[PDB]
Parts: structure tokens; C-alpha cells; sequence
């Protein structure tokens, strides 16, 4: 019974390459396939090109790589896949997005004058951050909304880069300004980078507002305890007196306390101030209320010449019953019934920070335990029985020095996979998660799950890459009869980047020639960095600090034919606004928004596991996926 | 340590203001040359 399947982005883009894993099995010889893509509905023919053959020679696995053209509301357009297997026709229709790429605005400094030029460039790249040559819109607008200046230039054969600038008129409002550029084949989707104009003049020292600890706890006799720290601009330590003064914040809501306000002296370019939490209850009139709100301590710092004065502020000072917080949000919701089901304990800090070193446990198995690595992920695993009934879970955070009531808990609930049919018949996949870098290898277990009665019937597996959004990779795994668990050599590199997801399914005939198909799917982070790497240091490899006026060599070590873009910005800048600036992990936070995947792995079904990770199947003997025509991801339901 | 300077502006637009100062025995010196906004007597307004 051959059984013809076909495997496509849960997505498909505008002017970007999908690929298309195209599949046979139980096929002889060789079978022409023809790909062909219309528009929906009605038949407009976007692309009929793309026509290869299975050949035996590569388990009858197909690879056709497509481009959806232009030629151009409210209601997502959808487009029908329609795959023709010699004679034998199998069509899917898939959901499209208008997003063509990304747009990174970059300007010089973070606040200007009334008066001065501001120097911005925008980055014109694919989904696969590529540079491109496309048209793009820029427009400013003012602190009321209202565009002032709009071009229009095209980065054709510029390299991904345009260079742009605008002089800010002396009569004009202060406030917060907005730029915002967008892609022409796009005006739905906009990108914006704010600076601020304010009348300011350049400080000469920094201040710096660090609380011993990252939030505070309620029923912590000593208080909050902030540290004052003041330096100049060049390093240098500072001697002052500061005012600072506290406040508790209520969505967006301050109020300030008048009874908290100290003057403490800045020697050594450091000072202390506490916040005893007898002022504290004393600033409203139930310590149990408070959780949840935050503290925000606002520093002003003066030198002892009173020339200089600068004015700190650290807000968002969590209140919280316990230092640590537990997310099930990385682990997958289903588990394999007498199989090792994988937990990944997510542990972050009140404020949103991944914790470092906090070792956590099941409700049971006193014994069992692990530490949290540097991302802020735990490993666990745990062993379930062959029951059908829901797996309950309860995490507990054991990190010493404390008490089991200053620790956090969390508990979720995992589903067992339905098999096809109540066969029976699962599929696990154990990856050894370690911070993954570009050139290692990875070791993918390929744990099987079924009676021997058609056991003997699987040799291979098909599995796939996803990565940005789109098919990174896709092959087979070979298995001998007998063997429950194979592991697939799968070297990682500089595409992997961030994130990368690994479905992988095998089809066979069982229980009474009925066809099914059991799937899995994981999702593995990888080390965020670079793609590439580009170092900025000093060319004198010795001497000293330099003078103001000399000269001195700056090297720049980048990827050969890449173009580097410089800026060079006096620190005195950030000291008033250090927010809203261009960070590689800012980068690769919004990529990772803009995932198809919804599940950390796993899923109720075979028809889940690869909704759950960004796939759609469609085979020829029904089998097929559940329809997906939602952009966004499940609206995360706690 | 800082020095105090008394000055009258007389004349609007960007002005200059420079100050300069070496040390005795020690052959070092360092002068700046920074400019101001000078700008008259009134008050924004936005009249519509
Ligand atoms: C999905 O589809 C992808 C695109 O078709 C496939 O990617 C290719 O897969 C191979 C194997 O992983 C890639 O890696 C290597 O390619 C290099 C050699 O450089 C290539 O030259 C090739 C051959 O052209 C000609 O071949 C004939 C026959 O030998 C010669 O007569 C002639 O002289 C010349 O060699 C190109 O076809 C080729 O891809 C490169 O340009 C080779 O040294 C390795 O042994 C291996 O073949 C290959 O680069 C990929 N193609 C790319 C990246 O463009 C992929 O296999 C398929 N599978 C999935 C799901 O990824
Ligand atoms: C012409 O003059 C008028 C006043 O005659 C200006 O309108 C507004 O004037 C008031 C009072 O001075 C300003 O209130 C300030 O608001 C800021 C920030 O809060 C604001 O919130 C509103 C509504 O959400 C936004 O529209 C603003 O952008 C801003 O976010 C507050 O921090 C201060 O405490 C102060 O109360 C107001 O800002 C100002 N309107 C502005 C700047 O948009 C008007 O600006 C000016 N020119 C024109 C034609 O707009």
C-alpha cells in the first residue's frame, strides 16, 4: 500500500524559499512528482515549476525548494499545495503571511537637542536575516503621534544598509519621538525605534542604584537594602552627598515616601542607605497585601563642588514571598505511558532573570534532585507507568540556607499520547540538553514503543528540522529489527541558531490493515550568540590610556565580505537614557516571538506532535493533522 | 576644586566661553573652549 506523504511549513512566506519534503513509502522504482502551488480559492497558478523524481536510491524522499511571488482586507489569504505523485494527487492548503523580513533602526544616540542632527540607519534583511535590496517607507513622528518627514529609498545593491539622517528645528515639542519604517510590500507591519528630545547638557560622573537583592522580602527584618554607587565618566571614583528616597508602584500608580528620604555622604565612590520595613508598613496603613507591588528608590547625587548634579532611579523592585519562581513553560504537556518523560524546569528570579544554581525535586523521590544551569533550566527526568491516566507533577524548588516555606512551587499536568486506534504504539525523544554551540554533535535517541508483532514492520525514520520558521533539514534514520533505541549523529551548526525544533515519525500496517502513523516532536535551544562573530578592540596591543586629539589603532576583527557600520557615543548619554538601544539578544528575543512552534515537545497525538512543532501531515491513506488557521500561537492559558 | 566665574551675556546666537589654566613647576596646561545658546526674554506658547 503505498502511502504518499507530504510535509510543508505550518506558515508558508511571501518572496522567501519553503521547502517541501516530499515522501513514498512502500513505492517501487522510480515516481514522477509534480509540485504545483494555486491560490485560494479558484486557480491562479503562483508557481507550477518544481518537478522531481523518488528515486529508490534515497529511500523515495523528495526535496523541492519554492518561491511564492508577489502580484498583490483584514482576512488571512490562503494558498493550496497540490502534489501529484505520478497519478495519485494528495493537496493541502496552508495559511500565508504578508511578512516579508525584519527592519533593525539604529540611531546615534539615545536623546537629542532641539536643534542638533539625528544619524539613523535601517537594516533591511529576509526571515533568514540575509540582507536584501526591497523599498522601504520611513516616516518620524513627535511625541503626539503626528509624521513630520517621510521618505522613500530603496536598499537595492546597498548592501542591507540605509544611511539616513533629519535636523530636529529649534521650535519643536520635547518628549518621546518615534521612527517608523516598513517594508513597501508591507504596510501592515512596522517597526519603530524611539529617542527622546529634551533640552539636557552632558553630566560628568554615573550613578548607580543596586538593592542587595533583586527584590525583597516581606518578612525580612533588616529592610531593603540599596547600595550607592557614583563614578565619573572616566572611571574615576566619586566624592559627594546623595538624597535618596523610596516608594511603592501600583501598576502605574507611585507613591512616594516622604519618611523613607535619607542623606547619606559618598565616600570612596560608594555609599549605603537602608529601608527599614518599619518605614515601610508605616507608609500605608496586612504585610500579605503589599505582595505582588513593587519598590522603586530614586537617587540624586551631588559633588562636594556642587558644579555637577545627577539624578538615578532603580524601579521594579519585586515583593514577593519567596526568591524564586518555577515555569513548566520549556516542558512538553505530554508524556509517553511507561516511558522516561523529560521535565524542564525553568527557575527565574522575581524580576524576570533566569537563577543560577537552584537545585529543584519532584513532590516525591526525596532522592532525586538537579541544579539549574546557566540559562535557568533544570534537568529532570522521571519514570511513568503504562497507565492512560494524566500525570500530575509537583516541582519543588530545594536550595538550602532557607526553609520549606520560603521556597516556590509550581504543579502541572501531562496528557498520555492517543495512540492511533489504542494500538499502543509510541515514539520518544530523549535529547541530552546541554547548552548547545555551532560545531558540536548532538545525540538524538530514538526510543520505539510497540509489540514485536509489527515491530519488525519499521526501518526507518523521517525526520525534520525547523528553524526560523522554515524546513532547515530533512532525512532518515535506518533501524534493524529489535532495536528500541537508535541514535542519530546530527552535527549542529550556525543555522541552528537560536532555536531549533526535530520532529521525527515513522508509518507502518498493523492491527488490522489500518493505517497509522505515530509522531514526536522536541524543541532544544542552542547557544545565543552571533551567527558569525565580530570583535572591536584596541590596535596598540600595549600602553596606557590615550589624550584627547591623538590618534589610535582600532582593529576590527568580523567575517570576511561583511560590511561593519561604527558609532561611537560618549557613556554621559546613557546615564540619562540607557533604554531602547540595539543589543544581539535583543535580536534573537524577537526571532524566537516569531516561532511557529507552540510546545516545548510532544503532543496529544501523531496529529499533535507536529502541530506542536510548527508541521503539517498529509498522507495519502487519510492520516493527516489537525487544521491550523490561527497566526499566533495558543493564547498561553496559564 | 571649582572656580567661580561671573558673566553677562550681551549678544544672542551660539557664544563662546574659554578658560585656561597651567600649573607652576609642572610644565602641563589645559584649555576649553565651549560654546552656549544665548537666547532673549519670553516664554513658549503655542497659539492656535
Ligand atoms: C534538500 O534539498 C537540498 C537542495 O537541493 C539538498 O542540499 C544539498 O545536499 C548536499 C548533501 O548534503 C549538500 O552538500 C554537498 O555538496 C558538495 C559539493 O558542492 C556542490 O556541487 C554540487 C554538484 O554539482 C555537480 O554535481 C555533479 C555530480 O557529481 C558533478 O558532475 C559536477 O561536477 C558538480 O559536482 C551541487 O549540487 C551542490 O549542492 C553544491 O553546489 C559535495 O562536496 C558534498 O558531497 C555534498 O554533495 C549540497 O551542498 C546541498 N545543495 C546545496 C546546499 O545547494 C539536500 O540534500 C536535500 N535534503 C535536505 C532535506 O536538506
Ligand atoms: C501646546 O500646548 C499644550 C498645553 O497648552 C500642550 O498640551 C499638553 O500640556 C500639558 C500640560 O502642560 C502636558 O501634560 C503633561 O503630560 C506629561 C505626559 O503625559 C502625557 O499624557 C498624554 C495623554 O496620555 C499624552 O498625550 C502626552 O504625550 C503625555 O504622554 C506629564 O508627564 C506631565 O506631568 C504633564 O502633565 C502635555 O504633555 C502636553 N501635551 C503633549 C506634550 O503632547 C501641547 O503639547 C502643546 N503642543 C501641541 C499642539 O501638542
Amino acid at each position: 500500500s503505498p502511502m504518499y506523504s507530504i510535509i510543508t511549513p505550518n506558515i508558508l512566506r511571501l518572496e522567501s524559499e519553503e521547502t517541501m519534503v516530499l515522501e513514498a513509502h512502500d513505492a517501487q522504482g522510480d515516481v514522477p512528482v509534480t509540485v504545483t502551488v494555486h491560490d485560494f480559492p479558484g486557480k491562479k497558478l503562483v508557481l507550477s515549476s518544481e518537478k522531481t523524481v523518488l528515486t529508490p536510491a534515497t529511500n523515495h524522499m523528495g526535496n523541492v525548494t519554492f518561491t511564492i511571488p508577489a502580484n498583490r482586507k483584514g482576512r488571512n489569504k490562503f494558498v493550496t499545495v497540490q502534489a501529484t505523485f505520478g497519478t495519485q494527487v494528495v493537496e493541502k492548503v496552508v495559511l500565508v503571511s504578508l511578512q516579508s523580513g525584519y527592519l533593525f533602526i539604529q540611531t546615534d544616540k539615545t536623546i537629542y537637542t532641539p536643534g542638533s542632527t539625528v544619524l539613523y540607519r535601517i537594516f533591511t534583511v529576509n526571515h533568514k536575516l540575509l540582507p536584501v535590496g526591497r523599498t522601504v517607507m520611513v516616516n518620524i513622528e513627535n511625541p503626539e503621534g503626528i509624521p513630520v518627514k517621510q521618505d522613500s529609498l530603496s536598499s537595492q545593491n546597498q548592501l542591507g544598509v540605509l544611511p539616513l539622517s533629519w535636523d530636529i528645528p529649534e521650535l519643536v515639542n520635547m518628549g518621546q519621538w518615534k521612527i517608523r519604517a516598513y517594508y513597501e510590500n508591507s504596510p501592515q507591519q512596522v517597526f519603530s525605534t524611539e529617542f527622546e528630545v529634551k533640552e539636557y547638557v552632558l553630566p560628568s560622573f554615573e550613578v548607580i542604584v543596586e538593592p542587595t537583592e533583586k527584590f525583597y522580602y516581606i518578612y525580612n527584618e533588616k529592610g531593603l537594602e540599596v547600595t550607592i554607587t557614583a563614578r565619573f565618566l572616566y572611571g574615576k571614583k566619586v566624592e559627594g552627598t546623595a538624597f535618596v528616597i523610596f516608594g511603592i508602584q501600583d501598576g502605574e500608580q507611585r507613591i512616594s515616601l516622604p519618611e523613607s528620604l535619607k542623606r547619606i555622604p559618598i565616600e570612596d565612590g560608594s555609599g549605603e542607605v537602608v529601608l527599614s520595613r518599619k518605614v515601610l508598613l508605616d507608609g500605608v496603613q496586612r504585610a500579605e497585601d503589599l505582595v505582588g507591588k513593587s519598590l522603586y528608590v530614586s537617587a540624586t547625587v551631588i559633588l562636594h563642588s556642587g558644579s555637577d548634579m545627577v539624578q538615578a532611579e532603580r524601579s521594579g523592585i519585586p515583593i514577593v514571598t519567596s526568591p524564586y519562581q518555577i515555569h513548566f513553560t520549556k516542558t512538553p504537556k505530554y508524556f509517553k505511558p511507561g516511558m522516561p518523560f523529560d521535565l524542564m524546569v525553568f527557575v527565574t528570579n522575581p524580576d524576570g532573570s533566569p537563577a543560577y544554581r537552584v537545585p529543584v525535586a519532584v513532590q516525591g523521590e526525596d532522592t532525586v534532585q538537579s541544579l539549574t544551569q546557566g540559562d535557568g533550566v533544570a534537568k529532570l527526568s522521571i519514570n511513568t507507568h503504562p497507565s492512560q491516566k494524566p500525570l500530575s507533577i509537583t516541582v519543588r524548588t530545594k536550595k538550602q540556607e532557607l526553609s520549606e516555606a520560603e521556597q516556590a512551587t509550581r504543579t502541572m499536568q501531562a496528557l498520555p499520547y492517543s495512540t492511533v486506534g489504542n494500538s499502543n504504539n509510541y515514539l520518544h525523544l530523549s535529547v541530552l540538553r546541554t547548552e548547545l554551540r555551532p560545531g558540536e554533535t548532538l545525540n538524538v535517541n530514538f526510543l520505539l514503543r510497540m509489540d514485536r508483532a509489527h515491530e519488525a514492520k519499521i526501518r526507518y525514520y523521517t525526520y525534520l528540522i525547523m528553524n526560523k520558521g522554515r524546513l532547515l533539514k530533512a532525512g532518515r534514520q535506518v533501524r534493524e529489527p529489535g532495536q528500541d533505541l537508535v541514535v542519530l549523529p546530527l552535527s549542529i551548526t550556525t543555522d541552528f541558531i537560536p532555536s531549533f525544533r526535530l520532529v521525527a515519525y515513522y508509518t507502518l500496517i498493523g492491527a488490522s490493515g489500518q493505517r497509522e502513523v505515530v509522531a514526536d516532536s522536541v524543541w532544544v535551544d542552542v547557544k545565543d550568540s552571533c551567527v558569525g562573530s565580530l570583535v572591536v578592540k584596541s590596535g596598540q596591543s600595549e600602553d596606557r590610556q590615550p589624550v584627547p586629539g591623538q590618534q589610535m589603532t582600532l582593529k576590527i576583527e568580523g567575517d570576511h565580505g561583511a560590511r561593519v557600520v561604527l558609532v561611537a557615543v560618549d557613556k554621559g548619554v546613557f546615564v540619562l537614557n540607557k533604554k531602547n538601544k540595539l543589543t544581539q539578544s535583543k535580536i534573537w528575543d524577537v526571532v524566537e516571538k516569531a516561532d511557529i512552534g507552540c510546545t516545548p515537545g510532544s503532543g496529544k497525538d501523531y496529529a499533535g506532535v507536529f502541530s506542536d512543532a510548527g508541521l503539517t501531515f498529509t498522507s495519502s491513506s487519510g492520516q493527516q493533522t489537525a487544521q491550523r488557521a490561527e497566526l499566533q500561537c495558543p493564547q498561553p492559558a496559564a | 576644586l571649582s572656580v567661580p566665574y561671573v558673566i553677562v551675556p550681551l549678544k544672542t546666537g551660539l557664544q563662546e566661553v574659554e578658560v585656561k589654566a597651567a600649573v607652576y613647576h609642572h610644565f602641563i596646561s589645559d584649555g576649553v573652549r565651549k560654546s552656549l545658546k544665548v537666547v532673549p526674554e519670553g516664554i513658549r506658547m503655542n497659539k492656535t
